[PDB]
């Protein structure tokens, strides 16, 4: 679930799965620093999980950690403990963020060697009608250059591969 | 004071804080006039108007005594309840909140005695605050520790010891089975034990007792200092030693500080004990002072990870550790308390027990306590870490008796005895000396909300 | 004087003697009457004070019947006979374990 | 048991040890040398135990203990211990050390109906190791150019509701009257209604415009008392950094560990600091159980103030103790020890609390030049604003100074004096119709000729 | 000068700073207006009396000459004891407390000679001073040795060595059998050894003869620098890389910067070796100057864990940098008590030309709280530094061994070295090389004023 979880049960079923032979997991985009589970709380056990599941696969292993956060302080705060516990890849919600914090935060990525997936919410708020709005492929090319790792990318098909 | 004050027909608003006075009036005073005196002189200072009054909503930014109950005893006294909107308080701030309510009433010539016996904190004001820095439950998992009581011992003699001497005292308690162990709320940095020597010492004597136990291990390094720049440095010199929990004094060394290192803990992970010095100066008196449960609130508020707790107890225990705790006049507690999702606070008991105690406060303190064994421990014949290996044997024996059913204080004697024939340790130690109610609302409100 | 004789340790119980299979039992049944679901761990002795052990199947959600864990871990301490094996109740409201003590070191 | 540890009446106090008066009020079948014994137990080294680590050091040295009893005048159910702490067993520099030492766990002692700390003993070797005032009265004196009479000042009200500006308009037409200070309340934080940034600006920018318009140096008592240490430097510092030439703090609220290192920092950066006393009385009013304000006093002295507020016999002799450099026992103002400051300087006395123009004659003839006196409503509840409020208090200040002066009885002659200058002055006249150091310096000859003899 | 100056009947107060000059006035001055000159030209200097003197409390503010005695075995000189207040000084300044009382005097020219003998500094000036970084006890603890004097070696040659052959020398001593190597005072920063490289080579040696003696050793680092920023840089690469010990020329550096580095070594657990450079130009002339008893309590208030402390005299400022009560004592120079109360002692250091045969007289002078430092004595070995310090190292243990015993170690000194080298060949070859209260005080009166107090 999404909500509810304490970081170190949140931590466990993170552990089985990256154990499991998955590369990564991943927090959901709401989950930011909820009272349930504060976000240092949960950077710990997930980085605790990603190394245990790592040295039982001897494969390298990921949680995107997610640093969108209320004000560009709270969330370069989360991604220097993203770097300083040893996290390999954090995760930022580019379009409810915001673009000013984003292309801060990929400026922020590429100056300390920490990947950045990125999650499209709330982009069918603004590309799902096809008379009004943005097309997604236009989103698309705001992340690359704003700056990305991974992008969330899905329709009819034919697009989707443009 | 009655016209502007007593509001007898005001029902108070979800989001006012309120409080519960129990007011001692000399003998020609009307029960109205008090209450009202009391409600005016805890937030507005005065009676009188000025003109500057005018300028503002006087009808809004003002107390309101709005009910007035009898003292079951005490024919002369009366509990005097108490409405103040939100706004008079500033967010975040136990200080402001603590300054108004008792700044200033208590010196009010009018009542022979003035006592706070509550205080209710809106769900809408705890928000505010930044509450523990973790709480019980993220501390059971940082430290890896379900299903007990944890077990502390304070270090003695408070003075006179080197750095080294103890750690000393520190390592033989740990290696015995106390997860825990506690500077002295005196003890600071004084000549015979400067902190930076001590933290290093006790951290050693941790980090041993740690290894050859395999379990994690914890010391209260006190960190209460003379100014906010000592007390932050000491705290971040146990972070870079390692070390997982400090300890501050948080009435002597003051709210304000200690707001300030819960916050800096919760930054930085490091669990966060509360020793409750000096409180029986203010909480003792039962006519003229402030009650320990008001002292717990503000705690709660403020921060901490653990607080010393000592009917009226059980109350107050209730109000640190779970979610909402009902109105129970019986308990002294006079309103209902939500806390929301604010983490609750491991309640701490010390003060003269030892092993012949252990069935009793695993009775009466439950699973979520810390149990502060002082010459309890040290005392023991065979040295520290025999008396910590007793504690913790008696302590795991009568948990795992009310486990099994049994009632664990009548069936006490037993319980112990019969531990004691697969512990020596156990046996000469012999020799020498709420939950349930705010889950209950949860489930409920879930289902059908109000 | 007595000298104090020391050894690793396994948190709760673990200063009580070892627990055959009626005392595991009146846990079993403690948790499920404390309304915890009951799962069951694993892991290398040299590796006991890890956060996240082996995960032995799933929690037992729901479940009553003591006799189907008691099973269950004689079936881990058969699939991994080396490994110590923990039992743990979760605790749905407080988010925390009601519960956890090893079973066999 | 604690007597034979604890209870030393052989024991003479040497000059570096703190001392404790504490009032015990003992349970019925408890006898006064072990009462006082544990009390000088529970408040050092906290047992009568003696368990092993306790062989490991020097018993002896490392203990508070009792060393006299005496009978309370007029009361046989209680008595008073006097207790002896060896230097050694605090943190230097630390009022918090020594408070929590003292006072932090004695008080729960089951044993006593009652226990009431009286006075405090700080050696000279301990004084010298605290700031102290920031700057004391003669420094504050100099910086804000006032002599020759006591200071005036007004608290804010209504203490809630006003906007930032509107409550500078309040400060500005009293500053402006001939009021030295205007204060803000002990509530006044950063509410909702008035956050503090605002009320810091408005304020000053009524300081300066007042300033301007008497040619008499003013200033406002900004409160920093905040929820965090960060939260109150941040204060302290923007009241520098606009020119604020004094702020505030709730040293009991806020807390000592707060307030000494606020101290520190206005000493280090040339801000005044006044000090309010709020919950005092929670601890300092019932005579049989808790601290005694005179208590309270030495430890803001210690701990840092520039002015302190201090409210017949113990009021003067807590004042005595807040201003003067040297102060000797005297039981008929409850001073149980004499309190040696050497150079750290006093603090002004701050009076206030319901008083108004007449008064003044008793409250100039009581305190002295070297004091604050803070008019509330006495103010604010003039018939022709705040200006003219200001300027009657100011008029009938001065005139008591100028008939003290004069050789007059202030006090004996009051009516006389205020009518005689109420001709003079139409604000004071409509007013009036709606409502120790020389001993110190003494001593001071008698040991620069002599010395220790 | 006396009419204002000399006080014989002032009584010092307790907090009063205590001085005692040896003055040898020119021929036709009286020993009165002498005292009386010199309180006032170490406190107030004044050659006219003005009106602004008249704004201040001139009986408070001023030194005071109080008493006079002649000096035993010599008719030309006395001594003068002055009293100053203590207001007289900034608090926590030996700076200033130095400044004041022999900033001007010494070049009174109606005096032939001024010596300053003693200084007595008041408990509640004591309490100002930050003291030692550690002291004896907590180094002791830090460094987890106990029951026998330390034992040091000093690189030589001071000049030409390149950092590694410099680390090479540490490492062969180090591995030996001596606690601690030093650089020499002249030590810095020169050409021919960039400190950076020599801390990094000299840490190297430090760890690589820890691992093979199972002893933890240091090396003090001396960080003596142009600047204080210098300075502090040095002291937090010591740091940083792991050095337990560092040095300083408290002299030469001075003591603004000395003092600094006190409280940064405090603050970050550095333990703090103090070279006593310069020294003799200052305190070597009986009749001018300033005594090195002096100099040896400016530095313990100032700072350091150990003080290089080089007859009866000797003995005397050993107990003032030690002992935590010193009772006055005119035959070892000692003219004044000094409490120190709580404040530590630190280690006394004896260094210059000493070898194995003064090993006996070392442990019975000294005792255990003393750290015996061999310049030639551990490198001068025919067979290399490592024997050259494990006969030292073996000589030290067996007077130690001794003396537990309850011989007369000195006495039988050339027996306990004999019996000694029957198991050491380094020592044997070693004696073929080279030819031939103050506590129990201190306690007693602890426990005495702990029953008692004022008695």
């Amino acid at each position: 679930p999404k909500l509810g979880l304490s970081a170190k049960n949140y931590g466990r079923a993170v552990y089985e799965c990256l154990r499991g032979g998955l590369d990564f997991t991943k927090d959901d985009e709401n989950i930011n620093s909820q009272p349930f589970m504060r976000w240092r709380d949960r950077f710990l056990f997930v980085q605790d999980a990603t190394e245990t599941a790592e040295a039982q696969t001897g494969e390298r292993k990921g949680h995107y950690l997610n640093v969108t956060a209320p004000t560009p302080e709270e969330m370069y705060k989360r991604a220097e403990f993203a770097k300083e516990i040893g996290a390999p890849i954090i995760m930022h919600d580019y379009i409810t963020g915001g673009f000013t914090a984003n292309t801060g935060l990929a400026k922020w990525c590429q100056d300390n060697g920490v990947l950045l997936h990125i999650h499209r919410a709330m982009h069918a708020v603004i590309d799902r009608n096809p008379n009004h709005g943005i097309h997604f492929r236009v989103l698309t090319k705001i992340l690359r250059l704003s700056g990305g790792d991974h992008l969330h990318t899905g329709g009819d098909r034919a697009s989707t591969l443009g | 004071y009655r016209q502007t004050y007593w509001m007898p027909e005001y029902t108070p608003l979800d989001s006012d804080i309120l409080a519960c006075f129990k007011i001692t009036p000399q003998p020609g005073v009307d029960r109205e006039e008090a209450a009202a005196a009391v409600a005016a002189e805890s937030s507005t200072g005065t009676w009188t108007t000025v003109w500057t009054d005018l300028l503002t909503d006087m009808d809004y930014y003002k107390g309101r005594a709005y009910r007035i109950e009898d003292v079951p005893g005490d024919d002369a006294a009366f509990y005097a309840f108490i409405a103040y909107p939100i706004d008079l308080f500033e967010e975040g701030s136990v200080v402001n909140v603590f300054t108004s309510l008792v700044g200033n009433v208590f010196g009010f010539k009018a009542v022979r005695g003035l006592r706070l016996e509550d205080v209710r904190f809106p769900l809408a004001y705890v928000k505010t605050c930044g509450g523990p820095p973790h709480g019980i439950q993220v501390e059971r998992d940082k430290m890896n520790k379900y299903g007990r009581p944890l077990l502390g011992c304070t270090i003695k003699p408070k003075l006179g010891l080197s750095a080294k001497n103890y750690g000393r005292a520190v390592y033989e308690c740990l290696r015995g089975g106390l997860d825990f162990t506690k500077d002295d709320e005196n003890i600071n940095s004084q000549p015979f034990m400067r902190w930076r020597d001590r933290f290093l010492f006790v951290q050693d004597a941790t980090e041993t007792a740690e290894a050859q136990t395999g379990e994690r291990k914890g010391h209260y390094l006190n960190v209460t200092a003379p100014t906010p720049e000592e007390m932050y440095k000491r705290a971040e010199f146990a972070k870079e030693i390692g070390a997982p929990i400090i300890m501050h004094d948080y009435i002597t060394g003051g709210f304000t500080a200690n707001t300030g290192l819960a916050k800096w803990c919760q930054d930085n992970g490091v669990l966060l004990h509360i020793h409750r010095a000096m409180h029986a100066v203010i909480d003792r008196n039962p006519n003229h002072g402030i009650h320990f449960r008001v002292l717990t609130k503000i705690l709660r508020l403020s921060g901490g990870d653990h607080l010393h707790t000592g009917a009226s107890t059980l109350g107050w225990i209730d109000l640190l550790r779970e979610s909402f705790i009902p109105e129970d006049r019986s308990r002294g507690i006079f309103f209902d308390q939500d806390w929301g999702s604010m983490p609750g606070v491991f309640a701490v008991a010390s003060g003269g027990i030892h092993v012949w105690h252990m069935p009793a406060l695993v009775n009466i303190f439950g699973d979520d306590s810390v149990l502060q064994f002082g010459g309890g421990t040290l005392g023991h014949p065979w040295g520290n870490a025999a008396g910590a290996a007793a504690n913790r044997v008696a302590l795991e024996a009568c948990v795992e008796a009310r486990n099994q059913g049994r009632d664990i204080e009548k069936e006490g004697k037993e319980i112990l005895t019969a531990a004691a024939q697969h512990s020596p340790e156990l046996k000469i130690a012999m020799e020498t000396w709420g939950r349930d109610l705010a889950r209950a609302r949860r489930e409920a409100l879930s289902q059908q909300g109000k | 004087m007595q000298d104090y004789k020391q050894s690793l340790k396994y948190e709760t119980f673990s200063y009580l003697p070892p627990m055959n299979a009626e005392r595991i039992r009146a846990q079993i049944k403690y948790a499920i009457a404390q309304g915890w679901s009951p799962g069951i761990e694993h892991v290398e002795v040299k590796n006991s004070m890890n956060q996240y052990w082996y995960m032995w199947k799933l929690p037992f959600f729901g479940e009553q019947n003591v006799d189907n864990v008691l099973a269950e871990i004689e079936a881990c301490r058969s699939a991994y006979p080396t490994h110590q094996v923990k039992l743990v109740a979760y605790d749905n409201y407080a988010q925390s374990l009601g519960l956890a003590f090893v079973v066999y070191r």
